[PDB]
């Protein structure tokens, strides 16, 4: 009130969703259809399967308002498709401006950066006991990192895989491990 | 003279004739299969098709940097763009050389006594910037990595085109 | 540049809150948080009314372009609607999880805006007063917003370097104003026309900034502004100055066409936190926090 200049100010996120609310078979992905298939379906529907929502796993989360079946693909991991060695210089950069770094790759030639370049997959946090997994596929020569489910992921569970460091996972199978 | 099968970037266009170095997006540093160790060793990159906005980086490089690093990320491979001239080494910025002309016979060389080096950009013999001194005792390979897909060539002949003057170079009818 | 003190409209109990004049420009009013909108005039300091009704303090009160319908900011989170003619309680509006720090108008009288400490722009009717919408605005409080020449637009002053520049009719974030540090943005305004920026940053440094490009063009120096969100003012009645509350004990007052210290007023007894311009003539609203309690008719 005008008089004690308080603190907690800044936030150092260059994204801004916490709001006062943050509300958190037929499908071609578990159908045998072919791949193709699939992954034009998994373009056109992650965007409208899932959200992001504030987590309290960690920071901003990816929770599902849906009956999310198993085995079935849910969301594509694409942003950066940087080399191997320009992870390293973008290591360094956001080392020194603070943004987290997104570094899941596909294999030891190119690395998938999702700083600047992203989606809505930036937002899945770390369960040791997790609800998906990912496979590496292949669509018209590309590769794309495609997290494919493991059980009935019910309304308002937030997505999480196994990455391969004390995580917030809340599970008992915890390594505290990801390197 | 064969290149290189596995310690180089396959999805660069390394011709079949195994003679001829064409680069492509993405800075992956294809690397020849002769790295070079001791005594006097020069070989030749005939430059003859290349096109502009092209920073053809060539110089020298250990087996310690990447088959996808470009020629100067680190402490062990050397710079120079067309551009200016400005060498990029243990990441230092330095506008400090000359850059190069299309068409110029280029291929450098380092010095390794069985130490003492000559890191200069040899393009044609004549002086393109005196680049860097006192390398370690190793092996040192060839170094090319580009930014679009010029068609230069590269030399093993001993009659070379155009050496630095006076070099008492092995001729490269040793090395394979 | 010859703005000269001419009276003192004493009286205050607690800190000033704000120093607004109306919009007739004929009532240079006041108020504090000690449930005391003290109503003065605005040529010698007259007393007129005095506004009190509420149950906690006030923290921010807004003119109405009839000079006449005031909307309370008071701090036992409600918003009490109040009134220059009457003074009846017209409408109580709680709602606010937090603390309603500021309150502003659009320029058609009929939206009620309200910056409050609990991370959520909601907007409140005039009329009766039912809570319009609820801006998802930041991970900081507010401190400051605003509406454009006719209130399409809603700018905003958080605390992690952001002014986004929110919409109005269907409400989502237009244009973030960037930064790569990240100060706390205490006041923000439109220019007059619109189309221009003063984002207040906090690094004794006002920052003009151009609405349709987006970059900065002048700054002033010399200036202490770093720990209140002290306001700034745009004054074209003499010259291009621009007024600003001190911490020095000032009336900070500097040209666009200057950037520098060329005129400085003096006089307080605390930190100026409000300061007001007349929209024609050279008044200018220049009163501290509780140290001083005093408002000092500046007159060119
Ligand atoms: N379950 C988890 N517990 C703790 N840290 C996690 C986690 N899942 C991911 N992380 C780490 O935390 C970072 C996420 S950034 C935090 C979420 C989002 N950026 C936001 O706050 O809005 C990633 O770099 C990741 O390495
Ligand atoms: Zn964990």
């Amino acid at each position: 009130a005008r008089a004690e200049v308080h603190l907690r100010k800044s936030a150092f996120d260059m994204f801004n969703f916490l709001a006062s609310k943050h509300r958190q078979a037929r499908r071609a992905t578990s159908m045998d259809l072919p791949m193709p298939m699939r992954f034009r379906h998994l373009k056109k529907t992650s965007k409208e399967a899932v959200g992001v929502y504030r987590s309290p796993i960690h920071g901003r989360g990816l929770f599902c308002k849906r009956n999310i079946d198993a085995g079935e693909m849910v969301i594509e991991y694409a942003g950066n498709v940087i080399r191997s060695i320009q992870t390293d210089k973008r290591e360094k950069y956001y080392d020194s401006k603070g943004i987290g770094c997104y570094m899941f790759r596909i294999d030891d030639s190119e690395v998938v950066d999702a700083t600047m370049h992203g989606n809505a997959a930036r937002f899945i946090n770390h369960s040791c006991e997790p609800n998906c997994y990912s496979r590496v596929i292949n669509i018209d020569g590309q590769k794309h990192i495609v997290i494919f489910a493991m059980r009935k992921i019910y309304r308002g569970e937030e997505l999480t895989y196994d990455y391969k460091l004390p995580c917030n996972c809340g599970a008992k199978k915890c390594r505290k491990f990801l390197n | 003279v064969l290149l290189a099968l596995h310690d180089r970037a396959p999805q660069l266009k390394i011709s079949d004739d195994r003679l001829t170095v064409v680069g492509e997006k993405g800075y992956s540093m294809v690397r020849a299969s002769h790295g070079v160790r001791k005594g006097a060793w020069y070989f030749e990159i005939t430059v003859d098709e290349m096109p502009p906005d092209t920073a053809a980086r060539l110089g020298w490089s250990q087996p310690l940097g990447n088959l996808q690093a470009p020629l100067g990320y680190d402490k062990f491979s050397y710079s120079w763009r067309s551009k200016k001239g400005t060498k990029f080494h243990q990441s230092i910025g330095k506008h400090y050389s000359s850059g190069y002309g299309q068409g110029d016979v280029l291929g450098f060389y380092i010095n390794l006594p069985e130490p003492h080096s000559e890191i200069i950009f040899y393009k044609n013999g004549v002086n393109q910037g005196v680049a860097y001194k006192d390398i370690f005792e190793g092996v040192y390979f060839p170094a090319i990595s580009l930014y679009k897909s010029c068609t230069v060539s590269i030399n093993f002949g001993p009659c070379f085109k155009y050496p630095p003057k006076d070099l008492t170079y092995r001729p490269m009818s040793d090395m394979g | 540049p010859n703005y000269a003190l001419k009276f003192t409209l004493a009286g205050h109990t607690k800190a000033v809150s704000s120093v607004k004049f109306s919009p007739n420009g004929e009532w240079l009013a006041s108020s504090s948080a000690d449930k005391l909108i003290k109503i003065w005039g605005a040529y010698d300091g007259k007393f007129e009314k005095t506004i009190s009704g509420h149950k906690l303090g006030i923290s921010d009160v807004a003119w109405s372009s009839d000079s006449n319908l005031l909307v309370s900011a008071s701090d036992d989170k409600t918003l009490k609607i109040w009134d220059v003619s009457s003074g009846k309680c017209l409408k109580t509006l709680k709602g606010h999880s937090n603390y309603v720090f500021c309150c502003n108008f659009n320029p058609q009288s009929n939206l009620i805006v309200s910056g409050s400490f609990d991370e959520s722009v909601r907007i409140w009717d005039v009329k009766t007063g039912k809570c319009l919408k609820t801006l998802p605005a930041h991970s900081d409080p507010v401190s400051a917003v605003h509406f454009n020449r006719d209130g399409s637009l809603i700018v905003s002053s958080s605390y992690d370097g952001l002014c986004r520049i929110w919409d109005t009719a269907s409400g989502q974030c237009l244009k973030t104003l960037i930064d790569d540090d990240n100060p706390p943005v205490s006041f923000v305004k439109f220019s007059p026309n619109g189309k221009y920026i003063l984002a207040a940053t906090l690094d004794n440094t006002l920052k003009l900034w151009d609405y349709s490009k987006g970059k900065c063009l002048k700054t002033y120096t010399g200036h202490k502004n770093e720990k209140y969100c002290i306001f700034a003012n745009f004054s074209v009645t003499g010259g291009k100055w621009i007024v600003s509350g001190s911490e020095d004990n000032l009336v900070y007052i500097w040209n666009l066409q200057t950037k520098e210290i060329v005129q400085k007023l003096q006089g307080h007894t605390d930190v100026v936190i409000s300061t007001a311009c007349h929209p024609t003539e050279n008044i200018i609203a220049s009163a501290a926090l509780e140290n001083d309690k005093t408002i000092k008719l500046w007159k060119s």
